[PDB]
RNA sequence: UUUGCU
RNA sequence: AGAGAAAUCAAG
């Protein structure tokens, strides 16, 4: 009959204060006076010797009197105060409203300590007060909320304490005329239905005996189509010092003539480059504009293909329906695995090691300083520290608009000092507006082998060096400024991998109950059938090389298939634990993984190893 | 792709993570958003009538139909009245308190909402610049222009911004004195146009799908309403067990996974995700459920006009056709408005008005997400469906638990009949059910018998915020910290994050070789004794939270000479963020 | 708000990418490098905050107790907790 | 716009 | 030319 966070001496007393009965709220206003009075009491129960306050309600006006006279205070009839603290000889009246902070002065006479409804008090009130009793008032009105929503007495408690409330919204009548246009319904819609839900006959649910298999494409192999050079990345050493210093060098000793001419890259485009690199050694990465670099950059060809298209203006609009070229796997996909994985001299991952403090900061850096000495000595590596450095270059060369040719040499530095000239990233004459502007870029890179149906269109040319013989690979691009930022910081393709090798050391330690650092237990894996799974140590360089590629070919084909695989990933798991997997009616995830299979060679390649897997587990 | 399927150690599960190319670039969208558009706006019609009558479905205001109606084998786009009514009760009935905590919002929390809290948006497209302009100063404008057409000053209660919209409407015309003194006309149908007129634009950077998406926006003049209607939404959404919303996800999918059987009942796990989810729904329908709630509430009549006008408004809504369809002549190209030729939406030529094209059933993406969460689990009360359910919009996630595999099977297809009937189909191709429950996928997370691995949708831009480098700092290590407690980072890859922000952090900050900075502390020997200076890094894993010029003090790698100029508060360089008032705290000039 | 994200690389190697006070603690040119820019608020280059830590002017302890007060309090209860021995399961 | 992240 | 993908940049 009473909440359980009510006593009995104040909920008698409450009883019997006032007659409740003859009043619009019969309980409620029983139940708040409860607890304006349980708050007086528990801010009076703690001391200092004397205790901190004492309660003044509801007691005969003969006390009333007598602390008057003595507590050098007065009181009135018509609203008795509460509190009164004798330590400040100040008078405070505890009152509850669900205005937090809308606490309009009642009176003038004495300070009024006005409490929110949820335990929160005034701007200027709880800091007089200590802390405990302020924890305590949250309590207690905190439970008093919870009883009064458990009891459905939420309308009734902020009657009782904010009196009465009124229509704040109107709608006109003109207005209700526009709100009932295209609607069958007023504006409180009342349907003169029976609320009812109806029976309906559905479709039984399919069972997937067997994973699908997804669509293999034909046509063309896909060329080679990412920003710049993976596993055929090559680089010139240099002697020591700044890059000015090496393209000079680089220029200096260089014979470059065109082994294979492409269509789309003339081999006079190469006048862009060597007239760059000469700029470049004297200090100006900014040249002026000469004649190849309008067949380089393409400068004024939007002009030029507006008239030969114009040129054919004879014919009728038709709505303009766009194909995409379905492609194949090509076979330079598995060749481009295997040479992203091949072992190194050097250290391509130096990042600077945390602070230990903690046996967890220990456990942790040993576990990167691990994952980097299994991942930081292969091709792959030095391929993201190329990437990330030849980005952050032409991305440091797109925040201003500029109608002459930039230099933007691919330079790094080996532990020796020796200087390594990856290629080079010439940046035509650019005005960003958008930030996902294409900018022109004319990028000459050092490559190992030449493929002519990999990179068709690249122009080869060679290029000796103090004897040494190398092959210069020159591509006209166009990329967005958007793109060259994301790879700017490529390097954020080690943590998948780390995710991987952490999870398996992480997990064989609690099997073991004892932290080994250095096992590389063999992960079986569905392989061409040769072998029956691979070391610790390959399986991430492996899983570290495919992410670069995917991360380098990540456009919405590639989205759209690591989004649609993750369910027939999940199926592939259940069956493999020998669970069921039932469909609705009608359903083919297989399609919408196909949908996403037109011309990404590595979503091919991914399918590819999809569909060597068994389908059907018994 | 077998690589990513391990046999041992770890599980295809655990790999879940590899199926991700989030450190490659996100696709943008170019040009016209028009063909999206209106895809999006004839999906609705398409699919109301189990026969493709898209003229026949042009004319229906309300889109509720009779169940014989409803499309088992594809999606649908109507409502049953009855079953949303019923629906609706039943969900009051069930989650009463939660009703209490909303009545509780309404009638305390609700009148005290400040309009200021409209300028937190995004883009706004001015009624009278037509263009789109930031919220704040679409917000100021529209202020404006309401008080010089009602020659009042408007309270600063949400209230009074959205009665003093409801009091313009009602004005026969209205005039706005621009500020440069140009007067701006507008008529009572020109308001009511601007007014329900949505913007629409790509959806850029959003990863995980093939085709480009577009959202749309509202006006300024019923933002406030629907800023209404949505955070009743998420009070209420709040204080049930079977939402999505941003809650805390760990403790309701660990609860929902421990769920289990004496062994002998059968147990299934069904995760899936909604086709068309916005462009089947009606607002006729999220109107009348919100009606039920508060009339059931005992609320009065005035609170539930006001909660059903940004619904009846939106039922007559606008949607910007954007720049146009493209065609081709030969080798041209050039954009044209709907309706000057002929095109696969034609159908759609009758509903143009001016650059807007007028639908009725349908929706919009990006504006009614709580609204539309309160629609899809008001279906899962009933009787028949007795399993647990998780809806967060779009992606939904259930826990069957039947006495045997037929019962298994009707709870599911009960389920995907009531979405139906509350207008919500699920993509039958993107459901999967597995029996035994254990393995599903739900809001990127992954669960595998008694392991949850939240997967993140996106890597964290392990690079300085660009503001200056102790704040960079503190907020980088931050990020790092969130993303590792809330599981999307084990402690060996937060390390590794760690390494990488501390080395795109120095470089941002010309500290890792030899430039101008490094030159310039070599020549007058100043020693590195900051991060961004070049000094060794001082966080570790554990020590991600504290702030660098305290730590460096600690552990004595910062001396009280150097402390007291670093800290000096009378230097020229002087300017959650807790970094220390330091000269290292700058401001970029741009 | 990416803006200012992705431009900071470039906004820190600007020829005067900080903006200071004027102040005649900061020289115009020490040992032959030029420090702020009396343009006609005034520009400084990213090497003062370094040559202020290594030439600023020091204020009183007590100010620098006063600011570090709060950010200690969390290293100091940081580097007083005691961690036990760290499990595996 | 002067050029050095393994 | 080229970048790219269901339509845009390759200036104005």
């Amino acid at each position: 009959d009473r909440p359980d966070h009510i006593d009995s001496r104040v909920w008698e007393l409450s009883e019997t204060q006032e007659d409740w009965i003859t009043q619009v709220h019969g309980h409620v206003r029983r139940v708040v006076e409860c607890w304006k009075y349980t708050i007086c009491c528990l801010i009076s129960n703690m001391h200092t010797g004397a205790p901190q306050y004492d309660v003044f309600k509801w007691q005969d006006r003969s006390t009333i009197e007598w602390i008057c006279s003595k507590k050098k205070v007065q009181y009135p009839e018509r609203d008795t105060p509460d509190l009164y603290d004798n330590e400040r000889a100040v008078a405070y009246k505890v009152l509850l409203v669900s205005d937090l902070s809308d606490h309009s002065p009642t009176s003038g006479i004495y300070h009024d300590l006005a409490f929110n409804l949820e335990g929160e008090a005034e701007e200027s009130c709880a800091l007089v007060l200590r802390g405990s009793q302020l924890q305590d008032i949250k309590g207690f009105l905190c439970r008093a909320l919870e009883w009064v929503v458990s009891n459905n007495l939420t309308q009734e408690v902020v009657e009782t304490i904010s009196g009465e409330a009124k229509l704040q919204f109107s709608v006109g009548t003109t207005f209700r005329t526009l709100l009932k246009r295209d609607t069958d319904w007023d504006v409180i819609p009342t349907p003169r239905v029976e609320p009812n839900v109806p029976r309906i006959e559905g479709r039984r649910w399919t069972q997937m005996k067997k994973l699908p298999l997804l669509k293999e494409k034909e046509g063309p192999p896909s060329p080679w189509r990412a920003l710049l050079l993976g596993a055929d990345s090559e680089y010139i050493v240099c002697p020591p010092g700044t890059d000015q210093e090496a393209i000079s060098w680089i220029h200096s000793q260089s014979e470059i003539e065109c082994i294979r001419e492409s269509k789309s890259t003339p081999a006079s485009v190469i006048t862009c480059l060597t007239s760059s690199l000469q700029s470049f050694a004297e200090g100006n990465p900014v040249r002026s504009r000469i004649h190849e670099d309008i067949i380089a950059f393409g400068i004024n060809k939007k002009q030029e293909k507006k008239q030969s298209a114009s040129s054919s203006a004879s014919g009728e609009w038709k709505r303009a329906e766009y194909q995409v070229e379905e492609m194949s796997l090509p076979p330079w996909v598995e060749e481009e695995m295997v040479l992203l994985r091949s072992d190194q001299e050097d250290n391509w991952i130096e990042l600077e090691k945390n602070a230990i403090y903690t046996e967890v900061d220990g456990v942790a850096e040993g576990l990167v300083d691990k994952y980097i000495e299994i991942v930081g000595r292969t091709k792959v590596a030095s391929v993201i520290e190329k990437w990330q450095i030849a980005a952050t270059r032409t991305f440091s060369q797109l925040h201003t608009d500029r109608s002459r040719i930039t230099a933007c040499p691919i330079i790094t530095r080996d532990p020796s000092g020796n200087c390594q000239f990856w290629g080079m990233v010439l940046l035509g004459p650019h005005h960003v507006k958008r930030d996902t502007d294409n900018a022109p870029l004319l990028i000459a890179e050092i490559m190992g082998e030449d493929t002519e149906e990999k990179y068709p269109k690249h122009s080869v040319f060679s290029l000796k060096v103090e004897g040494k013989q190398f092959l210069l690979s020159l591509k006209i691009t166009s990329f967005s400024r958007n793109k060259l930022y994301t790879f700017s910081n490529i390097r954020r393709v080690l943590i998948q991998p780390a995710s991987i090798y952490s999870q398996v050391v992480l997990s064989r330690a609690a099997e073991n109950n004892s932290l080994n650092l250095e096992v590389n237990p063999e992960i079986q894996l569905y392989l061409e059938g040769a072998q029956r799974g691979m070391t610790l140590y390959q399986w991430v360089r492996m899983i570290l090389c495919l992410e670069f590629l995917m991360a380098i070919y990540n456009n919405p084909q590639m989205e759209g298939f690591l989004a649609n695989m993750r369910r027939l990933h999940m199926s592939r798991h259940a069956m493999m634990e020998r669970r069921q997997v039932f469909l609705p009616f009608g359903s083919r995830p297989e399609d919408k993984v196909n949908e996403c299979i037109i011309n990404n060679p590595i979503v091919a390649y991914l399918a590819k190893g999809w569909n060597s897997m068994p389908n059907v587990y018994y | 792709m077998n690589l990513f399927t391990p046999r041992s150690e770890i599980n295809p599960t655990t790999t879940q993570e590899l199926l991700y190319a989030y450190t490659g670039p996100a696709p943008v969208a170019y040009g016209t958003r028009t063909r999206a558009v209106l895809e999006n706006i004839i999906r609705p019609y398409q699919y109301f009538y189990k026969e493709p009558n898209v003229q026949r479905a042009l004319d229906i205001k309300t889109g509720c139909k009779e169940p014989e109606d409803i499309n088992v084998e594809g999606p649908s786009s109507g409502f049953h009245t009855a079953s949303v009514l019923k629906l609706a009760d039943n969900f009051f009935r069930k989650y009463r308190p939660a009703m209490e905590k909303l009545k509780y919002w309404i009638l305390v929390k609700l009148p005290k909402l400040k309009y200021a809290e409209l300028s937190k948006g995004r883009q706004t497209y001015s009624f009278i610049h037509k263009r789109n302009l930031p919220a704040p100063i679409a917000l100021e404008e529209t202020v404006e222009f309401l008080e010089q057409n009602l020659r009042r000053k408007i309270g600063p209660t949400l209230l009074s911004y959205c009665q003093a919209i409801a009091d313009v409407m009602e004005l026969d015309e209205t005039t706005y004195e621009g500020a440069e003194t140009y007067t701006i006309k507008f008529s009572r149908e020109e308001l009511w146009d601007q007014m329900r007129t949505l913007n629409t634009m790509w959806k850029h950077l959003e990863r995980g799908r093939l085709n480009r998406r577009t959202i749309a926006t509202p006006s300024m003049l019923i933002r406030g309403f629907v800023k209404i209607v949505e955070d009743a939404a998420k009070e209420i959404l709040e204080n049930v067990p079977t939402s999505g919303v941003p809650v805390g996800g760990e403790e309701k999918l660990a609860k929902l996974a421990s769920k289990q059987t004496f062994h002998t009942a059968v147990t299934g796990e069904l995760s899936g995700d909604q086709e068309k989810f916005n462009e089947c729904l009606d607002p006729d329908a999220m109107r009348l459920m919100w009606t039920v709630f508060l009339r059931k509430l005992g609320c009065p009549d005035w609170i539930m006009e006001l909660f059903n006008i940004p619904f009846m408004v939106f039922k007559s809504k606008l949607a910007d056709m954007g720049e146009g369809l493209v065609y081709t002549k030969g080798k041209l190209t050039d954009r044209k408005p709907l309706g000057e030729m002929p095109s696969e939406f034609d159908d759609l030529v009758r509903n143009v008005v001016g650059n807007s094209i007028s639908c009725r059933l349908g929706m919009f993406m990006g504006m009614y997400n709580l609204t539309s969460t309160l629609l899809a689990l008001i279906s899962i009360e009933r009787e028949e469906l007795t399993g647990s359910h998780v809806e967060s919009s779009d992606d939904f996630i259930h826990f069957f638990n039947c006495k045997t595999h037929e019962e298994m099977f009707k709870q599911a297809e009960t389920l995907r009949l009531t979405l139906k009937l509350v207008g919500i189909n699920m993509s039958p191709s993107k459901c999967i059910l597995i029996s035994p429950a254990g393995i599903g996928e739900f809001n990127s997370k992954f669960h595998h018998r008694d392991f949850v691995g939240n997967v993140a949708t996106e890597l964290p831009a392990l690079v300085p915020n660009g503001t200056n480098p102790m704040t960079d700092l503190a907020m980088g290590l931050n990020v790092i910290k969130h993303s590792v407690n809330t599981g999307q980072m084990n402690l060996c890859t937060g390390a590794l994050a760690m390494r990488i922000f501390n080395h795109a952090y120095k470089y941002a900050y010309m500290a890792l070789g030899v430039t101008r900075r490094t030159r310039f502390m070599e020549e007058n020997a100043i020693t590195p004794l900051l991060t961004n200076q070049g000094a060794s890094p001082v966080h570790s894993f554990s020590t991600m939270h504290l702030d660098e010029v305290a730590l460096r003090r600690h552990l004595g790698l910062l001396d009280e000479e150097t402390l007291r100029r670093i800290l000096n508060p009378n230097n020229p360089v002087t300017q959650e963020d807790y970094s220390v008032p330091s000269c290292f705290k700058y401001t970029l000039s741009r | 708000d990416h803006a200012p994200q992705m431009r900071l690389v470039y906004s820190v190697r600007k020829p005067w990418p900080i903006s200071m006070t004027p102040s005649k603690e900061i020289p115009l040119v020490f040992n032959g490098t030029k420090l702020k820019d009396t343009i006609l608020r005034t520009r400084a280059n990213i090497v003062v905050p370094d040559y202020w830590s290594k030439y600023g002017s020091q204020t009183s302890l007590e100010v620098v107790n006063a600011i570090l007060y709060a950010e200690d309090l969390k290293v100091q209860r940081f580097f007083s907790t005691e961690w036990g021995e760290i499990r595996y399961g």
